[PDB]
């Protein structure tokens, strides 16, 4: 605590934009959370972001409009942003602000914590091992999420990445061979969006488990900025404090790295590579690497950055910079979405750098590594002879080549294919790849070992 | 397939309803709390001493080369001395003279519980000073430990870094 | 920026000077009695300026002004070959060389063209291995037959010195260097090859008067 | 000749991944058609206008592999170089706009 | 010594009353004492980079200023610890703090002060002798293998005042004193380096002992040699591990250095979390790695300066063992990651970008990092030498080698490892491209083979040749099946499959074959190169008319020879000892010759 | 003489980046040299690049780490960087800053020149008419090396640029049927490269007759951009007052590229192409045009400025610049490298801009012209015949085409491969020219005239 009366100042030496400058004001420091009292009542919060001698400039949350030279008052708080973090908290929406917005109370804190924080000790991380089992069986038998890694969701505009991230959340899990909860936060989506996120985590009974952030695309941009650091604050509260694991998902980065474009010209700082910071590396990894397992506790948090490919182009810095620093990608395609398949997941081009130990007996199932193996050759080869197919006909192919082409038919109609509402778990989807790979005789599944063919592959 | 989503429904706004109750506690206490400083400053050598406090505490925020004093008008007597006292206190520890008015002209709304504000020569940089300002500040900076006190330790809390 | 070689023109100096220093000091502990008259009378130019205070600054004012043998390189080579044949004696400390010996093992270093490289550095590298080990070594059957054998190579080298090849001594040095990278568990190998060692030894008691 | 002597913009380097898609999925599917000719060719060693059929079609991807996509790769890296230079200029130009604003306020004060 | 924050512009903190300031200099702004460098001057005002968060940093917070510039604190207790990529012990940082988080404003010392050091002079000083930079005055016995020896720092010298008696010292104290022209320094076990400064050597020699690695492949054609600078690709797929292991493990270098620069977290906890596991024998017994290792740990999000400072500050570390006279092998995880770091700090400096947007002065940071390895004569009267190796890795974003960084790099290194994906899919190991790989210092180690084997240079010139043949062949096997093909191309193909096979290849997870030694590696050449030159006589001696020798024929004829040279590879150097080796070996040489003569 | 007191000042200003700026100077001149030294006895140098009134700015040639704003003393030398020189600087070894390194004195001047020398009168400029016989057929044949010429090697990373240079350092003569003054710049390289160079000169017994001028990749980059300047005022001082003929080889210009645009950003200077100066070329021309013959006097320098292109990237400002001021190039490539070709010299994009006048009647044979220019068209059409047949197929050819190849194949192995001691003259080389244009039947010779064919062919 401080028990300080906090000053109030009404001299403003001038207003720019979203930028008030103040002036006399006393020892300001940087990152300081003011309130605004406008001349009609109105109130508005800022956050100071350049403190030169007296000269305190601060940052309108709200617009600025309204605001004049001379009765505007400024309240300074004495502090930065600290959020409020409990347990409580889980199974409420927030705004981008950290307020609630489901008519419920204020959190009643059980701490505050920097939001900015600080980087875990790498002399004490741990390792990803188990397996947080999704529900989608085309990244739960291809390409899984170890409990501790960081694995994005890469899709083109306009394809279904906010309902893949709903399903998620309602059906995320841990394998069962009451310790997980999923934060989620949802940067500058709009009203109908942020609508569906609320009512279709609500409705289904997974709320007591989700801490929903919605930073909506007409609220402030700055708000935009700290809602991913609010809801991996909750997340390092949840995780490392209460011995949990906590999957969050961070959906739209995109958005997020537009707002940060944003606050960097307010600064008035050179654009850098295609118009972004020269920190955005930088701060894209102070975002991400916030999670993973640690020595001495229970605890866990995994992340899915979700993320919207500019023109479709994944060479661009924000995919780019994104997947330079994570463990392999989910990548969402179109092609599948316009064959009217859900979930439209390309498992070719995907990869999970950790999959090699978040499955295997102890953790799914003896033959999880296998069935992937040879599901993954086998849709790779059935698309090759499809290929082929076009070009000399039904007629010029063998045997083994329809074998490929009904597995590729049927991998994408039974595998791929699921619904929104169906929850098929790791065991069910490795039956289901069973069900597929026994359309071969046992001669032809070349990467699954004669031991474990004699185990699963009959009946 | 209704059925599930009612139960969801109940459940949900069951848990916002203890919630609120909890919220209206936690309210109730707070403003208690302002009814027990209203009968605190009912008292004289016990309020002057908090007055003698607030203003010394006020002078040294706001280090200004002048500054106006405003109270309720009944609290005057009990602020003058405050400030007579305040006056050689802050010299001594800042080194700067500063000349220190009461403001007799503008009296602070009588329905506010105490305290003083402290404004600069110019009336541009004002200190929120007052009582009510006071508790609620540090009963929001404290709140964590209220919650435990009354409610009970987070069971499933067991690293406090 | 004279930067002569490595070295700047400040440093390049203070080097001679260490170097002029260290072979006095080397001169003295090789040599305390000044037996080695021939060997001392190689290194005259710079132990004249050993024996006198000069403060470091004086002797470092003679090295500028030119009156030091002030050429780096050939100190380097000349310093190196008599440390190296202190090596020689401290190695083998537990006894005595004789001293033609010892001037007939420096003679032979400083015909040597790359002392370094030559097979007397590494045969002295081997032996410095194995005793060194020793210094710190608890009592078990591999460190009993690695002392007891090291006090044999040592009293060998101090009779036939190292650039005067042996076979004797070659092969004990592998013996020793084979049993010293034996593992530690394996018993029954480290007393077989030890055995090998003392039925094999030319005479009938190889350790009578070498080890207590 | 050496570049499709395409304008360098944002728009070019779409089109130019676009094209060089469209070329590396012809040159696979014409190899498999020469594949799937040459085993049909060697199991029956109409067999002279296989032989004719096999030079045709291999002529026609050697062209895509050593003539049309080094050209589209050629294009797509001078579009890329280009695009980066603009970028600087424009870089140059707003750190001097930044300084001599820094500088008028200087005066100003 | 301090002065006052005048303002804060985001990551950019602006002193006054900070005339006494040099440029790069180092600051511990504000009441938390956060970690920044000055780096514009002007008046008595300071420009300051701070590399932590400056939220809640004040106008009028202290700044103190610290004399030395971004420095490397070395001294005893250097080994077995983990640090940030500015020399902060992450070790002790959580465990002095029970926390999981690097405490903003954390100040450990590098090297702790409650150690009573073991400390043995040389006993070769005395009072009143003359001492130079790089002397030796006694050794501190941290642990059974590397003997941590105590130099005078560079740039001092004088004649020695006092010094302590044998006994238990910490960092703290003092262990020597010396003066020059009057002037008294107090001289403990620790001395400090600015990182960007290169530690001087009496003389730079060339590299011509070679760096003796486990993998067959990677050393017979593809030498390496102490003191010399490579390149390892870094790619998920490529087997890196294998070399990390290798070379960490087995290496005839003295001390390992392994440096990150800004990998992703999981990574980190990889290495942190294999290397402790990692053993080697030594005297006969097993011993941990990290007794003989120190690693520099640094994630991606950690402070930028950090992660540019690391590559830097591992060098450092790595030379101040060179001037114990030590051989240290210093791998760089990721130079990607560091060249990310510096094109971050010349973007929040508003500099003019260059080439893919990196630093116009990429290639000037990198060829100075590389041109400070090398082998050298070291200072001081010891006449010791030593070398530094660099085997740093480079991973451009999406694999291709135009990245300025990468490009760069293989125009500086000598030697390019160059790894592949398809063969680790291939299960082959380690996996080497072959095609791709080279090394440039093969002229610099013919003295030394020829010195010491003779026969080995002329083996890795035919491996090469067939190699390459069998690539070259490759449009010949595919147009023709093996139908039309010259029985002399027959052995070129099916040897260099041998070659591949049952050399090249190692398995490092069998007992018998997790080293190599190079004794072992020619052996195994020289028998199958021997049988390729007899497979080739016997054919083309008898391939006129009338009665003439084929690969079928030799290879139904001697096929327990074939069979006996891929047997080769399981000849357990622990097990059986050089001389029973090599007399197997010679025994399969005979018995090959004499296959060929029954066809003659 | 200057017989004036120096002034010392500690009045610096403030620093930023590589420049040192002071203020309280008097009588600021421009383009002189300013001596500092560091708290701690540090001493440094640097030049004077503006001066504003009382003000000046000072880029400081070691570096600026270290240097302090109170304690820092600096003076005025009150003169530019006029450097000592004398003859026997030949035998010497200097660093890039003009001290010595080979732990003999300083110079004992003759004189003093102004490093930024003078431009030649071209009035008095005389066109070079003398041919150096390199001993290499891929130049003495088809790419002539006049006395006075600017011929730099163009080379890539990796490439035997170095082996080139040293040959032709020892096998260069004329072909008046001669010990030339070796000056060579050895700039961002490794002491490998440095002591290659070295051994090899001393290795040829000419020792006695080369100056180095040393600055290598762990030395400061400001200075790298005045060793080029130092080698040449040093060649100047010898060639045209001491009438010696010199030979002056500035190693991998990109450095001494590298190390200008460092400071263009440093200043702030307008860009051109891949953050280059703008007046790149200006200071490249400053660099290069100090060589050729001057009439009157019996002296000469001939410069090869050796450069790696980046990425192999032959227009790259470096080598295109470069190409636009010195008489043609070299050239090697990785084409004839990647087969063992040495000297890698590819003769097709390359030229000699003396040639013309070089070659022929009265300086070596009349037929010299004749038999390069077929030859550069037989070469490039086998070139384009090996581009057409990659795709058609051998069985598309024509015997018309296979001559070509045949001609394209014995060409690179008689012509260009020599090895790095064979040592050829030019008659030799014309013989060889005419044994492979012999190939060809005289119709198809059709840049050879009659009057030529008719004399040479038939032998």
């Amino acid at each position: 605590y401080l028990s300080q009366p906090r000053l109030t100042y009404k001299t403003v030496s001038g207003v720019n934009g979203p930028l008030v400058i103040l002036d006399h004001v006393k020892f300001p420091r940087y990152a300081e959370i003011v309130h605004l009292t406008l001349p009609d009542g109105t109130k508005r919060s800022g956050q100071v972001l350049e403190v030169s001698g007296s000269k305190a400039v601060v940052q309108v949350f709200e617009g600025t409009s309204g605001i004049d030279a001379k009765k505007t008052s400024c309240e300074f708080t004495g502090d930065i942003l600290r959020t409020p973090v409990s347990e409580d908290m889980l199974g409420r929406v927030f705004n981008g602000s950290g307020k609630p917005i489901d008519r419920g109370p204020v959190v009643l804190a059980e701490d505050f914590l920097d939001i900015m924080g600080q980087p875990i000790n790498p002399q004490c991380r741990i390792y990803p091992e188990e397996m947080i089992q999704t529900g989608i069986s085309a990244i739960d038998g291809m390409n899984s999420i170890a409990r501790g890694q960081k694995i994005p969701i890469f899709s083109a505009a306009g394809l279904p990445h906010n309902e893949i991230a709903a399903q998620i959340c309602r059906q995320a899990g841990l394998v069962k061979k009451e310790n997980f909860a999923i934060v989620f936060a949802a940067m500058g989506v709009n009203m109908e969006t942020a609508r569906f996120f609320k009512s279709d985590f609500e409705e289904n009974g997974s709320m007591d488990n989700v801490c929903l952030f919605l930073n909506l695309a007409n609220d402030p941009t700055i708000e935009r900025i700290i809602t991913p650091r609010l809801a991996l604050t909750t997340a390092e509260f949840l995780a490392y404090q209460c011995e949990k694991h906590v999957l969050v998902i961070l959906t739209d980065m995109s958005s997020y790295a537009e707002a940060l474009r944003e606050v960097s010209a307010a600064r008035e700082e050179v654009p850098g590579r295609r118009g972004f910071p020269g920190y955005m590396y930088t701060d894209l990894a102070t975002i991400y690497e916030r999670a993973g397992r640690v020595e001495g506790r229970n605890g866990s948090i995994t992340q899915i950055p979700i993320l919207t490919m500019p023109n479709d182009d994944i060479t661009h810095p924000i995919p780019d910079l994104t997947g330079y620093i994570t463990e392999g990608q989910i990548y969402v395609d179109r092609q599948l979405h316009n064959r009217q398949i859900y979930p439209p997941i390309n498992v070719l081009p995907s990869l999970s750098r950790l999959m090699k130990s978040a499955i295997g007996e102890g953790m799914t199932r003896k033959d999880h590594a296998d069935v992937s193996n040879q599901l993954y050759a086998c849709y790779a080869i059935g698309k090759d002879v499809q290929a082929m197919k076009a070009v000399v006909g039904e007629e010029a192919l063998t045997s083994d080549d329809l074998l490929y082409l009904e597995f590729l038919q049927k991998f994408e109609k039974n595998f791929i294919t699921q619904g929104p509402y169906e929850n098929r778990t790791v065991y069910e989807t490795l039956d289901i790849g069973w069900q597929l790979l026994r359309i071969f005789p046992k001669e032809m599944l070349k990467r699954i070992p004669q031991s474990t063919l004699s185990e699963f592959y009959p009946r | 397939q209704q059925k599930k989503i009612q139960m969801s429904n109940l459940m949900n706004q069951a848990r916002l309803k203890v919630l609120r109750a909890r919220d209206d506690l936690i309210t109730d206490l707070l403003n208690e709390a302002k009814q027990r400083l209203s009968k605190v400053v009912k008292d004289t050598t016990r309020y002057q001493v908090l007055l003698d406090g607030l203003v010394l505490q006020g002078l040294y925020q706001l280090l200004e080369p002048r500054m106006i004093v405003r109270c309720r008008k009944q609290d005057f007597p009990l602020v003058k001395a405050a400030v007579q006292k305040a006056i050689p206190m802050y010299k001594i520890a800042t080194k700067k003279d500063v000349d220190v008015q009461i403001d007799l002209e503008a009296y602070l709304p009588e329905d506010i519980a105490g305290g003083v504000e402290i404004y600069n020569g110019d009336r541009k940089i004002k200190v929120s000073n007052t009582l009510e300002s006071r508790l609620d500040l540090i009963a929001q900076q404290m709140m964590p430990e209220v919650r435990g006190a009354l409610f009970g330790a987070n069971a499933n809390r067991k690293f406090l870094d | 920026g004279i930067k002569m070689g490595g070295l700047t023109s400040e440093q390049y100096h203070s080097q001679v000077v260490g170097k002029i220093g260290y072979i006095a000091r080397c001169m003295q502990t090789i040599d305390p009695e000044n037996n080695l008259k021939k060997i001392r009378e190689d290194y005259q130019d710079v132990l004249i300026w050993a024996e006198k205070n000069y403060r470091f600054e004086e002797i470092l004012e003679a090295s500028k002004s030119g009156k030091c043998p002030n050429d780096l390189d050939a100190l380097s080579r000349r310093s190196l070959i008599l440390q190296e044949l202190l090596r020689l004696v401290s190695s083998i400390s537990p006894f005595k060389m004789k001293l033609d010996l010892i001037e007939s093992q420096y003679e032979k270093m400083k015909q040597h063209v790359n002392l370094w490289k030559s097979d007397y550095h590494v045969k002295l590298n081997q032996l410095n291995q194995l005793t060194d080990y020793l210094k710190n070594a608890a009592p078990t059957p591999k460190n009993n037959f690695l002392r007891a054998m090291t006090s044999v190579l040592q009293m060998q080298i101090a009779q036939y010195g190292i650039t005067e090849d042996n076979e004797g001594i070659n092969q004990l040095f592998k013996l020793g260097l084979h049993l010293l990278a034996m593992a530690n568990e394996k018993i029954d190998e480290q007393y077989h090859l030890f055995k090998g060692y003392v039925k094999d030894q030319p005479e009938e008691s190889p350790f009578e008067g070498i080890l207590p | 000749k050496d570049r499709i002597e395409i304008f360098p913009s944002r728009m070019a380097q779409t089109i130019m991944k676009a094209r060089l898609k469209g070329a590396q999925t012809g040159r696979n599917l014409l190899k498999k058609k020469s594949d799937a000719l040459t085993l049909r060719f060697r199991q029956i060693l109409s067999f002279v206008t296989l032989d004719e059929a096999i030079k045709i079609t291999n002529r026609r991807v050697n062209a895509i592999e050593h003539v049309i996509i080094p050209r589209i790769e050629r294009t797509l890296a001078y579009i890329i170089t280009e695009l980066d230079e603009r970028e600087r200029e424009e870089f140059y130009r707003l750190k001097k706009i930044q300084e001599k604003k820094k500088i008028i306020k200087e005066k100003s004060e | 010594t301090f002065g006052y924050v005048h303002g804060v512009s985001g990551p950019v903190v602006t002193a006054c009353d900070m005339a006494g300031a040099a440029m790069y200099e180092l600051v511990r702004v504000g009441h938390s004492e956060l970690v920044g460098e000055i780096i514009r001057l002007e008046g008595d005002m300071a420009t300051i980079q701070v590399y932590e968060e400056t939220s809640g940093v004040s106008v009028g917070d202290p700044v103190l200023r610290t004399g030395k510039p971004l420095s490397v604190e070395l001294g005893p207790g250097i080994m077995g610890a983990i640090f940030d990529g500015i020399q902060r012990p992450l070790s002790d940082i959580s465990s002095q703090t029970q926390s999981i988080y690097i405490p903003r404003g954390v100040n450990v010392s590098a090297l702790s002060r409650d150690i009573k050091w073991e400390f043995i002079p040389s006993k070769n000083l005395r009072v009143g002798s003359h001492i130079t930079g790089g002397d030796i005055y006694g050794i501190v016995n941290e642990n059974s293998l590397i003997k941590h020896k105590i130099m005078l720092p560079p740039r001092s010298r004088g004649s020695v005042t006092y010094i302590a008696p044998p006994g238990n010292y910490d960092a703290s104290d003092v262990v020597l004193e010396l003066e020059f022209e009057g002037v008294k320094e107090k001289l403990s076990m620790v001395q400090v380096w600015p990182v960007r400064q290169v530690r001087p050597v009496t003389e730079k020699l060339p590299a011509n002992h070679p760096l003796l690695t486990g993998q067959r492949v990677l050393d017979a054609l593809f030498p390496c040699v102490q003191g010399g600078t490579t390149a390892i690709p870094g790619a998920f797929g490529c087997g890196k591990t294998v070399i990390s292991q290798s070379l960490s493990k087995y290496s005839n270098s003295d001390v390992i250095i392994y440096v990150g620069c800004g990998e992703r977290g999981n990574e980190m906890s990889e290495v942190l979390r294999d290397f402790p596991e990692l053993t080697m024998e030594v005297d006969g017994k097993v011993e941990s790695i990290m007794k003989r290792t120190a690693l520099v740990a640094n994630t991606s999000n950690m402070p930028v300066a950090a992660r540019e400072a690391s590559i830097y500050t591992g060098i450092t570390l790595s030379e101040y063992f060179r001037d114990m006279g030590y051989h240290v092998s210093m791998m760089a995880d990721s130079t990607s990651r560091w060249a990310e770091a510096l094109r971050e700090i010349s973007g929040r400096l508003a500099e003019m970008p260059a080439d893919s947007g990196y630093p116009a002065y990429l290639g000037a940071r990198l060829a100075s990092f590389y041109e400070r390895a090398g082998r050298v004569k070291c200072l001081g009267n010891p006449e010791r030498e030593g070398s530094v190796s660099i085997v740093g890795a480079v991973s451009p974003p999406g694999g291709d080698f135009s990245d300025p960084v990468t490009s760069a790099t293989l125009g500086i290194v000598q030697v390019f490892w160059g790894l592949d994906k398809k063969l680790a899919q291939r299960k082959h190991f380690p996996s080497v491209n072959w095609l791709i790989s080279y090394s440039k210092y093969m002229r610099a180690l013919d003295e030394y083979y020829d010195k010491h084997f003779t026969e080995f240079v002329p083996l890795r010139t035919k491996a090469k040749e067939i190699l390459q043949e069998e690539e070259d062949l490759a449009e010949i096997v595919q147009l023709v099946g093996k139908a039309s093909l010259a029985e002399t191309d027959k052995i070129t193909l099916e040897v260099a499959k041998l070659i591949k096979d049952d050399f090249l290849q190692q398995n490092g997870y069998t007992p018998y074959d997790r080293f190599c030694p190079f004794y072992k590696t020619v052996g195994m050449l020289s028998n199958m190169i021997s049988f390729y030159d007899m497979a080739r006589r016997a054919v083309e001696t008898t391939a006129q008319s009338d009665n003439k020798i084929t690969w079928s024929i030799i290879r139904e004829h001697m096929g327990e020879i074939l069979y006996k040279l891929s047997s080769m590879k399981f000849k357990d150097p622990v097990k059986d000892g050089e001389a029973k080796i090599k007399a197997d070996y010679a025994q399969l040489l005979e018995d090959m010759q004499n296959a060929f003569r029954s066809l003659e």
